[PDB]
C-alpha cells in the first residue's frame, strides 16, 4: 500500500497509489467504479477488504526563465503535484523548485497561477510572490466635497490591432500524392475531401481581402 | 478541356459562369528527360558463393555473408526456377534490379520444411525464437529450395 | 500648450516604438501562428503513419501495386488527416481574425472618422481624436485623449439658496474655496461668479439635502441702477 | 460567461497510458501530440486574459471610506462583507453558492479573492468618485450629485433627483433587495453560467468515455491485448486504438478551440460593459439593461460576471 | 542540367531541375536537405 505500484487483481490491471477506503461493497461487488467507468477501488481477492485506487502522481513540467538575454538561471515548476514526489516552495500550482518565496507583492511578471507570478530581481535570482493587484488606495469621500481637476494632459496611447492573415493555398494533391498518379487515383476514392479543403481555404483568402 | 472557359464550367458544374476568377487547374511542368545515375562500379556480388555453397550451417550457427561493392543482377535469381520459396517483404522482386542498397547481408543456413513458414518477419515456432528471428519490419527476401 | 503637449505625445510614441519591439505583439503572435501552423503541415510529411517510409517514391519504387497500394493509403490517411487538422485551425483562427477586422473597422469609424463618447473604446481618457497608421497585417491607432492632471479639493453643495428659491447650476456645480462661492464647470476648475445667467431656479428650499445659502448675482439690477 | 476551465491533456497519456509499444506506435503520427497540447494551451492563456480583460480595468484598489453616507442610498448587499473568509459581498456569495488519464485542470491566474478585489475596487471607484476614475484620476464627488449628473446624462434635469432624492434612493433599495430574493430563490437566473459548466463537464466525460470503446480492435483495453496477441497482430490492434483515441482527442479539442471562441467574444463584451457601463454611463440603448442607463454595478460570479445594471 | 527531368541518384528518385550549385559540402557530406527534410541537393554518384 502506498506505493506506486503496478497491480493485477483478478481480472484487471493497472498503475496506481493503493490506500485503505472507507467504501462499503456489497458483498459480492468486486472492483468499484467511478461516474466516468473508471476503476477507482477494488476488493483484494484473498483479504475481503477494500482499497481506493489514485493514479501514479503525474503533471506538467514548467521552466519558468527570464529571457537567456538576460539570465541563464530557471526555476522549474512541477504542476499539481507535492513537493514530497520529486530552495522549494509548495504553492496551489504545484511544486516551484529554485524560485524564493517573497512576502513582498509586485505587478505579474511571469504567471504562475492561483495568484502567484515569479519575475528575477535583485545577487540577483529568481522569485516568487503573491502577485499585487495595484496600489491600494481610499478616496476621501464625503457629503460635501468634490475634487475638480485644474489642468490637464493630452496623451496619445498605441492600439494595435490585426486585420489580416497570410493567404494561404495548399493544393490538397500536390501535397498528399505529390506528382504521383497511383497515389492520386488512390486519392479519388475519399471523395469531395480535396474540394472542400481548397474550398475552405479560398474563402478564408477572400475573407482576408474583405 | 476544350477550353479554360469550359474547364471553369465543368470546376462549378454549370452552363452560366457568373462573372470573377475562379481556379480552376493546376499547372505543372512536365519532365522532358530521364535521367539514371549509379556508382561506376562492374562487379557482380558474389552470390555463387552463398547459394552454390557446397556445406551450409546450421541454423542456431547460421552464417552471414556482407555483399558490399558489387552491382547485384537479382535477375539470375528470381528468374531461376531453383527456388519453392521466394517471398519478399518491404520489397518487391522485380524492382530490386532497380534500387541499391549500403549492404547487404546473406543469412544462409538449412532447416526441415515445415519450419520454412517461421522464416518470415513476425513468426512463432523453435525457429523464429531460438534459432533466427526475423524483425517486424524486415525488408528483403527470403529463398528457400529442397 | 496643447499643441507641445500633443508633439511631446507624438515624440514619445516614436522613442517607444524605435526602442522596443515587444509593442507590436498582438501582430508579431499573428504571424507566428501560422508560420507554425505550416511548419507543423510540412513536417507532417516527414511522417510514415505506419507505413514503410514517409516518401512517395521510395514505396512507388520498391512495391508491387498490390502493396504499395496498403502502404500508400495508410500516407494518404495521414497526410489527409495533417490537411484537415491544418484547415480547420485555419478556420478558427480566421473567424477570429474576422472578429478582430471586424473591431478594427468599427474602430476606424467611431474613432477616426468621429469623436467616440464610449469609454475605453478609444483608449482610456476622454476621446478626442484617433489617427490610423497601417502595419503589417493589422492598423495602429493612435488615440490622442483629454486626461484631467492636477486635482484640488473642494467644499461642493446641489444648490443654493438666494430667496427661499433653489438654484441647480446650468451646466457645471457649485463649489467653495472656504470663503466664497462659485460655479464651475466639472472637468476643468474655471470658478465663476453665481449669477442668474448660470443658473436656474426650481420650488424652494426646503425640499432638497445639504443645500446652502449664497448670494446670486443677478446681471440686470447693476445695468437698471446704473 | 468570462472564463473557461483551464483543461490541458497529455496526449501521449491519454492514448497511451503508461505502454511502451503503444507510444512508439504513436511516434509514426508525427506532431498530433504537439499540436493538441498546443492548442489547448493557447486556449487556457486565453481563458487568463479574458478574466484579465474584464476585471483588471482599473489601475488602483479602491476601498470606500467606512462612512456610508451616500445620500441615503445603500450598498451594503453588494459592497464586501469584512466579516467573511472571502472579501465578498452578499450578492456573490449567493452567486458563488447558485452555481455547481493524463487530463490535468490548471488553476486560474487570477484567484476568487482577487477577483472579488477588483470588482470591489470597481464598485468603490464607481461609488466615490462616479466615472472618472476611468478617465483618469479618481475625482471624489458625493454621491447625490454624482446621480444628479447621471440624471443629467439621460436628459432629465438634476432638480428632478434633488427634489426626489428619498423616493429615488428608496426605489434603489428596493431593486436591491428585489435582486437578493431572485438569486435566493431561483437557481435558473445563472443558466448562462451553469450551462458553460456543464458543457465542460460533459465534453470531458465524453473524452474519458472514448476510452472505454473498442473502435473495431478486439478489446478496449491496451495490457489485455499487449498480453494477449504477438506483436504482428497488437499492433494491428493499437494501430485502432491509437486511431479512435486519437480522433477522439481530436474532437475534443475543436469543440474546445470553438467553444473558446465562444467565451472570448462573450468576454469581450462583458469588457466592454464594464468599460461603457460600469466605468461610464452609455447611452447606447439596451446596452446596460432595458433602460435609460444610470449606472451598473460589477459582480464576481464562478467563470462570469454580473452586471447590476440601475436603469430610469 | 536546367531542365525539368526524372532524375535517379542510387535510388534516390524525383522530378525536378539540376543545377550547378554552390553548397559547401564537406568530404563526407552525400547529399543535403531542407528545412523540410526534403532532398535539396545530391552528390553525382560518378563525380564528385
Ligand atoms: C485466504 O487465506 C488466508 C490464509 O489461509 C486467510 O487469512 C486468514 O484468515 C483468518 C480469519 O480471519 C485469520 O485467523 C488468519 O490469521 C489468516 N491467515 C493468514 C495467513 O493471513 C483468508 O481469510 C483467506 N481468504 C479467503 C477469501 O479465502
Ligand atoms: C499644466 O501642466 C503643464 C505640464 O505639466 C504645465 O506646463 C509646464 O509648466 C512648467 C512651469 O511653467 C514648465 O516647467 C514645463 O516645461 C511646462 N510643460 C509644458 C509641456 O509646457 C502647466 O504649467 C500647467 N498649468 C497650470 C495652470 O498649472
Ligand atoms: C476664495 O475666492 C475669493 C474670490 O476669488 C477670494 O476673495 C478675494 O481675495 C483676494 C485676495 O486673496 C482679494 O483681492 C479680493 O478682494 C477677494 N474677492 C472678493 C470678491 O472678495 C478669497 O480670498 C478666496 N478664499 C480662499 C481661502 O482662497
Ligand atoms: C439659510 O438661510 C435661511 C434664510 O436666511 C435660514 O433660515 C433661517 O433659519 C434660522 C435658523 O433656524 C431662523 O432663525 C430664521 O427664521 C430662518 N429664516 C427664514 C426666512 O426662514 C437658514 O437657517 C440658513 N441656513 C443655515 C444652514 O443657516
Ligand atoms: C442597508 O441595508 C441593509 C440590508 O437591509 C441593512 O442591514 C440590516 O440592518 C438592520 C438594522 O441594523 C438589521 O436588523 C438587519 O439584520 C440588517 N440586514 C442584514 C441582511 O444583515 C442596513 O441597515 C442598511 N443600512 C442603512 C444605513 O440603512
Ligand atoms: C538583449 O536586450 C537588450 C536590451 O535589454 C538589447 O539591446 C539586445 O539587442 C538584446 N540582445 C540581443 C542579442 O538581441
Ligand atoms: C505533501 O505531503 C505531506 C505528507 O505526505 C502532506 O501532509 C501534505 O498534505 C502534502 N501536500 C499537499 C498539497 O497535498
Ligand atoms: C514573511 O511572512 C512569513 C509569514 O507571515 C513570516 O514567517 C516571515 O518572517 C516573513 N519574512 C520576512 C522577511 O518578513
Ligand atoms: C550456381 O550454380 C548453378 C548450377 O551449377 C548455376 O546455374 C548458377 O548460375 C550458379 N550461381 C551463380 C553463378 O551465381
Ligand atoms: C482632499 O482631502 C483629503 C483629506 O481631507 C486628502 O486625503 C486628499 O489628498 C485631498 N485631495 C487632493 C486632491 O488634495
Ligand atoms: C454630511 O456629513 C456630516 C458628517 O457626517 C453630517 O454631520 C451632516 O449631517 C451631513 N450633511 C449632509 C447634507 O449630508
Ligand atoms: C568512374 O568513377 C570514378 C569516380 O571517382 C571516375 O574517376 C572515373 O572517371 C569513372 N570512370 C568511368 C569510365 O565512368
Amino acid at each position: 500500500k502506498n506505493k506506486c505500484v503496478n497491480f493485477n487483481f483478478n481480472g484487471l490491471t493497472g498503475t496506481g497509489v493503493l490506500t485503505e477506503s472507507n467504501k462499503k461493497f456489497l458483498p459480492f461487488q468486486q472492483f468499484g467504479r467511478d461516474i466516468a467507468d473508471t476503476t477507482d477501488a477494488v476488493r483484494d481477492p484473498q483479504t475481503l477488504e477494500i482499497l481506493d485506487i489514485t493514479p501514479c502522481s503525474f503533471g506538467g513540467v514548467s521552466v519558468i526563465t527570464p529571457g537567456t538575454n538576460t539570465s541563464n538561471q530557471v526555476a522549474v515548476l512541477y504542476q499539481d503535484v507535492n513537493c514530497t514526489e520529486v530552495n522549494v516552495f509548495q504553492t496551489r500550482a504545484g511544486c516551484l523548485i529554485g524560485a524564493e518565496h517573497v512576502n513582498n507583492s509586485y505587478e505579474c511578471d511571469i504567471p504562475i497561477g492561483a495568484g502567484i507570478c515569479a519575475s528575477y530581481q535583485t545577487s540577483q535570482s529568481i522569485i516568487a510572490y503573491t502577485m499585487s493587484l495595484g496600489a491600494e488606495n481610499s478616496v476621501a469621500y464625503s457629503n460635501n466635497s468634490i475634487a475638480i481637476p485644474t489642468n490637464f494632459t493630452i496623451s496619445v496611447t498605441t492600439e494595435i490591432l490585426p486585420v489580416s492573415m497570410t493567404k494561404t493555398s495548399v493544393d490538397c494533391t500536390m501535397y498528399i500524392c505529390g506528382d504521383s498518379t497511383e497515389c492520386s487515383n488512390l486519392l479519388l476514392q475519399y471523395g469531395s475531401f480535396c474540394t472542400q479543403l481548397n474550398r475552405a481555404l479560398t474563402g478564408i483568402a477572400v475573407e482576408q481581402d474583405k | 478541356a476544350l477550353d479554360p472557359l469550359s474547364e471553369t464550367k465543368c470546376t462549378l458544374k454549370s452552363f452560366t459562369v457568373e462573372k470573377g476568377i475562379y481556379q480552376t487547374s493546376n499547372f505543372r511542368v512536365q519532365p522532358t528527360e530521364s535521367i539514371v545515375r549509379f556508382p561506376n562500379i562492374t562487379n557482380l556480388c558474389p552470390f555463387g558463393e552463398v547459394f552454390n555453397a557446397t556445406r551450409f550451417a546450421s541454423v542456431y550457427a547460421w552464417n552471414r555473408k556482407r555483399i558490399s561493392n558489387c552491382v547485384a543482377d537479382y535477375s539470375v535469381l528470381y528468374n531461376s526456377a531453383s527456388f519453392s520459396t521466394f517471398k519478399c517483404y518491404g520489397v518487391s522482386p522485380t524492382k530490386l534490379n532497380d534500387l541499391c542498397f549500403t549492404n547487404v547481408y546473406a543469412d544462409s543456413f538449412v532447416i526441415r520444411g515445415d519450419e520454412v513458414r517461421q522464416i518470415a518477419p513476425g513468426q512463432t515456432g523453435k525457429i523464429a525464437d531460438y534459432n533466427y528471428k526475423l524483425p517486424d519490419d524486415f525488408t528483403g527476401c527470403v529463398i528457400a529450395w529442397n | 500648450l496643447i499643441a507641445n503637449q500633443f508633439n511631446s505625445a507624438i515624440g514619445k510614441i516614436q522613442d517607444s516604438l524605435s526602442s522596443t519591439a515587444s509593442a507590436l505583439g498582438k501582430l508579431q503572435d499573428v504571424v507566428n501562428q501560422n508560420a507554425q501552423a505550416l511548419n507543423t503541415l510540412v513536417k507532417q510529411l516527414s511522417s510514415n503513419f505506419g507505413a514503410i517510409s514517409s516518401v512517395l517514391n521510395d514505396i512507388l519504387s520498391r512495391l508491387d501495386p498490390p502493396e504499395a497500394e496498403v502502404q500508400i493509403d495508410r500516407l494518404i490517411t495521414g497526410r489527409l488527416q495533417s490537411l484537415q487538422t491544418y484547415v480547420t485551425q485555419q478556420l478558427i483562427r480566421a473567424a477570429e481574425i474576422r472578429a478582430s477586422a471586424n473591431l478594427a473597422a468599427t474602430k476606424m469609424s467611431e474613432c477616426v472618422l468621429g469623436q467616440s463618447k464610449r469609454v475605453d473604446f478609444c483608449g482610456k481618457g476622454y476621446h478626442l481624436m484617433s489617427f490610423p497608421q497601417s502595419a503589417p497585417h493589422g492598423v495602429v491607432f493612435l488615440h490622442v485623449t483629454y486626461v484631467p492632471a492636477q486635482e484640488k479639493n473642494f467644499t461642493t453643495a446641489p444648490a443654493i439658496c438666494h430667496d427661499g428659491k433653489a438654484h441647480f447650476p446650468r451646466e457645471g456645480v457649485f463649489v467653495s474655496n472656504g470663503t466664497h462661492w462659485f460655479v464651475t464647470q466639472r472637468n476643468f476648475y474655471e470658478p465663476q461668479i453665481i449669477t442668474t445667467d448660470n443658473t436656474f431656479v426650481s420650488g424652494n428650499c426646503d425640499v432638497v439635502i445639504g443645500i446652502v445659502n449664497n448670494t446670486v448675482y443677478d446681471p440686470l439690477q447693476p445695468e437698471l441702477d446704473s | 460567461p468570462v472564463s473557461m476551465t483551464k483543461t490541458s491533456v497529455d496526449c501521449t497519456m491519454y492514448i497511451c497510458g503508461d505502454s511502451t509499444e503503444c507510444s512508439n506506435l504513436l511516434l509514426q503520427y508525427g506532431s498530433f501530440c504537439t499540436q493538441l497540447n498546443r492548442a489547448l494551451t493557447g486556449i487556457a492563456v486565453e481563458q487568463d486574459k479574458n478574466t484579465q480583460e474584464v476585471f483588471a480595468q482599473v489601475k488602483q484598489i479602491y476601498k470606500t471610506p467606512p462612512i456610508k453616507d451616500f445620500g441615503g442610498f445603500n450598498f451594503s448587499q453588494i459592497l464586501p462583507d469584512p466579516s467573511k473568509p472571502s472579501k465578498r459581498s452578499f450578492i456573490e456569495d449567493l452567486l458563488f453558492n447558485k452555481v455547481t488519464n493524463g487530463l490535468t485542470v490548471l488553476p486560474p491566474l487570477l484567484t476568487d479573492e482577487m477577483i472579488a478585489q477588483y470588482t470591489s475596487a470597481l464598485l468603490a471607484g464607481t461609488i466615490t468618485s462616479g466615472w472618472t476614475f476611468g478617465a483618469g484620476a479618481a475625482l471624489q464627488i458625493p454621491f447625490a450629485m454624482q446621480m444628479a449628473y447621471r440624471f443629467n446624462g439621460i436628459g432629465v434635469t438634476q432638480n428632478v433627483l434633488y427634489e426626489n432624492q428619498k423616493l429615488i434612493a428608496n426605489q434603489f433599495n428596493s431593486a436591491i433587495g428585489k435582486i437578493q430574493d431572485s438569486l435566493s430563490s431561483t437557481a435558473s437566473a445563472l443558466g448562462k453560467l451553469q450551462d458553460v459548466v456543464n458543457q465542460n463537464a460533459q465534453a470531458l466525460n465524453t473524452l474519458v468515455k472514448q476510452l472505454s470503446s473498442n473502435f473495431g480492435a478486439i478489446s478496449s483495453v491496451l495490457n489485455d491485448i499487449l498480453s494477449r496477441l504477438d506483436p504482428p497482430e497488437a499492433e494491428v490492434q493499437i494501430d485502432r486504438l491509437i486511431t479512435g483515441r486519437l480522433q477522439s482527442l481530436q474532437t475534443y479539442v475543436t469543440q474546445q478551440l470553438i467553444r473558446a471562441a465562444e467565451i472570448r467574444a462573450s468576454a469581450n463584451l462583458a469588457a466592454t460593459k464594464m468599460s461603457e457601463c460600469v466605468l461610464g454611463q452609455s447611452k447606447r440603448v439596451d446596452f446596460c439593461g432595458k433602460g435609460y442607463h444610470l449606472m451598473s454595478f460589477p459582480q464576481s460570479a464562478p467563470h462570469g460576471v454580473v452586471f447590476l445594471h440601475v436603469t430610469y
